[PDB]
């Protein structure tokens, strides 16, 4: 559970994809950009065992 | 009367009486004898993010 909601996890994972190296323009700061709109698109909720 | 002299001879060369427990103080004492080993610079803590 800690690996999967790790912001360092989500961003090696982006890197080593073909989906996000088709997308690199080549110009350096619009990449970064690019890089950080993708970390934010994974989001972890954690559940309740009160609630099931 | 002989042998009586004979015992109070032989106690006079050996000298007090030490059980197990005296004898496993003394071995465990000269390893605090030696001292610590200290080595600085060991992390204190993990990167779950990574400043960028």
């Amino acid at each position: 559970v800690m690996q999967l909601a790790s912001w360092d996890t989500r961003r090696e994972f982006w890197l080593q994809t073909d989906y996000y190296k088709q997308r690199m323009v080549g110009n350096s700061k619009a990449d970064a950009a690019l890089l950080d709109e993708m970390i934010n698109n994974i989001q972890f909720i954690p559940g309740d065992f009160t609630r099931a | 009367r002989p042998m009586l002299q004979a015992a109070l001879e032989n106690l006079q060369a050996v000298g007090p009486a030490f059980d197990l427990d005296y004898d496993q103080n003394r071995a465990m004492l000269n390893t605090l004898n030696v001292g610590p080993t200290l080595d600085p610079r060991f992390q204190t803590y993990r990167y779950l993010r990574t400043p960028e």
